[PDB]
């Protein structure tokens, strides 16, 4: 039966059935021999009860050998018959490690679909992505990075007991690199202020507004969490100062004053609709817009809508070059998002961001970020519904960030 | 499938020359015999020309000509080793002995006239003075192994990986993890294979006429792992 699969004899397999798991000097069963491209023989052996997880003298299962030799259909049937997707050889390599070393992308994807552990470590602590990088397999490294980040997004939602929405977009091309719940609505919270600032900058570009125009306001305009505007009651503030305060300090009165200039939440929604975002909507003012009532469509976006709109503001033709640089510069100077993506951002990286927090466990962030001092991707993360504490929500968002940075 | 393969249709004489230095113990070995790739068969005798070999003979088997492997007809297009002939190939290895030192080897395998010659330099470091190697605790025998071969397109060559298992006199096994690269010496085109394996077996013996320190080797190797 060992010779009947070399040199294959698929009709002999059924005839000889005999020890289905007969061994040779290297611990190969007939299944190990057939794994090198004899699909029909593999199937016969498995049907007849071959030990799908038999390990040879080096620790290789048939799935390991099929991963090395590159036979997609044999990988698939072994898994169908219960092959251990995460079996480790004597070096600690799983089949996913082997597929990553040898450059077999289609096999990487089947293994991931069948529950391969993207974070499995060999005897020297190395994951499949580490080995893909070492062997120059950049497309596999990218796939493995996204998969590890989705593991973390789903872990965050488990820990928080709440839905988590995520998208990572290429800043230059607009390509969606990875996403989760990206078409579901979430409360924007103060992340809407980036869209407000974009609308203000658009009006400046058109000659409908002036950065230096001074706005006076009174005690009655002050709402909670207005750290800059509360200090300028006597002298007022210019449009520039208000936009700075709204973006970088999340100043709520500043945002409300700027909303009035554009016709309120309805005016911001009209600006969004006119640039092609028919999903994002603002309906209420600060602070009521943070209520996060279940099933309430008011004051919501989706991860893909927000990321797409933010990309158009920062890199599109919607704003003049000077204005799109001003938006980025204000977001770069954000002062109140420390515990989120900034808390895990490595030395030399660039980030321009805006965070939000609301009722019912709502938390989120929008960001343009990248290594070497230049942004190259947009990340949007939202969650709502959790009973967890603020520190817990912050840590889960930070850990998603650490994963997408590690896998960059 | 390659012009080089025509050089291996019959019995071919072989010469092996090795210069070694393990933990500062310098030694040399000369070998001679013949190979018959039609059967995947090598027959060789080695002599230590510097006295007693300071490491066990079995530890040098893999260092002492994979062009003599039998490639079945349907796999001839995957035989890198013969395709590089007669100009030959460089074969480089690191061999890590578990819980012990390592060998680093560089060899050239090529025809010199009608003879296939393997000329090797070997450096060994970090061996334990009473480990299995310098303490001569390995049995005089040899196991069967699987040798894994993959193309390295960027180097116009191959990468090879496998683990050798050396029986120890107390019933344990000394592992020797082999990392290998082969690159052609010549400029002509070579065959770069799909991933496959070789199956090996080796028998060690002694020449009853020989008083010098020596090893007689009979080895069979067949390639497999590619279908039609």
């Amino acid at each position: 039966l060992l010779e009947a699969a070399r040199a294959g004899q698929d009709d002999e397999c059924r005839i000889l059935m005999a020890d289905v798991n007969a061994l040779d000097e290297v611990g190969w069963t007939p299944l190990h021999l057939a794994a090198w491209g004899h699909l029909e023989i593999v199937e016969c052996l498995l049907k007849n009860g071959a030990d799908v997880n038999a390990a040879d003298i080096d620790g290789y299962t048939p799935l390991h050998l099929a991963a090395f030799s590159g036979h997609l259909e044999i990988v698939e049937v072994l898994l169908k018959y219960g092959a251990d997707v995460n079996a480790d050889d004597q070096a600690g390599f799983t089949p996913l490690h082997l597929a990553a070393i040898f450059g077999h992308l289609e096999i990487v994807e089947v293994l991931l679909k069948n529950g391969a552990d993207v974070n499995a470590q060999d005897k020297f602590g190395k994951t499949p992505r580490d080995l893909a990088i070492d062997n120059g397999n950049e497309d596999i490294a990218e796939v493995l990075g996204k998969a590890a980040t989705l593991v973390k997004v789903k872990d965050a939602a488990d820990q928080l007991g709440a839905r988590v929405g995520y998208i990572e977009l290429d800043l230059n091309s607009g390509k969606i690199l990875e996403s989760f719940r990206s078409e579901e609505r979430f409360p924007m919270m103060s992340t809407f202020k980036v869209l407000l600032a974009g609308a203000i900058l658009s009006r400046i570009d058109a000659g409908q507004e002036q950065l230096g125009r001074r706005i006076h306001y009174s005690q009655n305009d002050l709402v909670e969490y207005s750290p800059v505007t509360e200090k300028h009651l006597t002298d007022g503030m210019t449009v520039r100062e208000l936009a700075s305060a709204a973006i970088t300090m999340s100043d709520n009165t500043a945002a409300n004053l700027l909303l009035t200039t554009i016709g309120g939440p309805k005016g911001l929604t009209a600006f969004l609709h006119n640039m092609g975002d028919h999903v994002t909507r603002l309906d209420r003012w600060e602070p009521e817009l943070n209520e996060a009532i279940p099933n309430d469509e008011r004051d919501t976006t989706t991860p893909v809508a927000m990321a797409t709109t933010l990309r158009k503001l920062l890199t599109g033709e919607l704003l003049t070059p000077a204005s799109r640089q001003q938006l980025m510069d204000w977001m770069e100077a954000d002062k109140v998002a420390g515990p989120l993506l900034r808390s895990v951002l490595p030395a030399g990286w660039f980030i321009a961001d805006k965070s939000g927090a609301g009722e019912r466990g709502s938390r989120g962030i929008v960001a343009a970020l990248g290594p070497d001092g230049k942004p190259s991707r947009i990340v949007v993360i939202y969650t709502t519904g959790s009973q967890a504490t603020m520190d817990e929500l912050n840590r889960q968002i930070a850990e998603i960030g650490a994963s997408l940075i590690k896998g960059w | 499938s390659s012009k080089g393969e025509e050089l291996f249709t019959g019995v071919v004489p072989i010469l092996v020359e090795l210069d070694g230095d393990v933990n500062g113990h310098k030694f040399s070995v000369s070998g001679e015999g013949e190979g018959d790739a039609t059967y995947g068969k090598l027959t060789l005798k080695f002599i230590c020309t510097t006295g007693k070999l300071p490491v066990p003979w079995p530890t040098l088997v893999t260092t002492f000509v994979q062009c003599f492997s039998r490639y079945p007809d349907h796999m001839k297009r995957h035989d890198f080793f013969k395709s590089a002939m007669p100009e030959g190939y460089v074969q480089e290895r690191t061999i890590f002995f578990k819980d012990d030192g390592n060998y680093k080897t560089r060899a050239e395998v090529k025809f010199e006239g009608d003879t296939l010659v393997n000329r090797i330099e070997l450096k060994g470091i970090d061996f334990k003075e009473d480990g299995n190697i310098l303490g001569h605790k390995l049995e005089y025998n040899y196991n069967s192994h699987n040798v894994y071969i993959m193309a390295d397109k960027q180097k116009n060559g191959i990468k090879v990986n496998f683990k050798i298992r050396h029986n120890i006199e107390d019933g344990s096994v000394q592992l020797a993890d082999h990392y290998q690269q082969n690159t052609p010496i010549g400029d002509g085109p070579v065959l770069l294979p799909d991933n496959h394996y070789l199956s090996t077996q080796s028998a060690l013996s002694k020449d009853p006429n020989e008083k010098r320190d020596h090893m007689v080797l009979l080895e069979f190797v067949t390639a497999a792992g590619i279908t039609h």
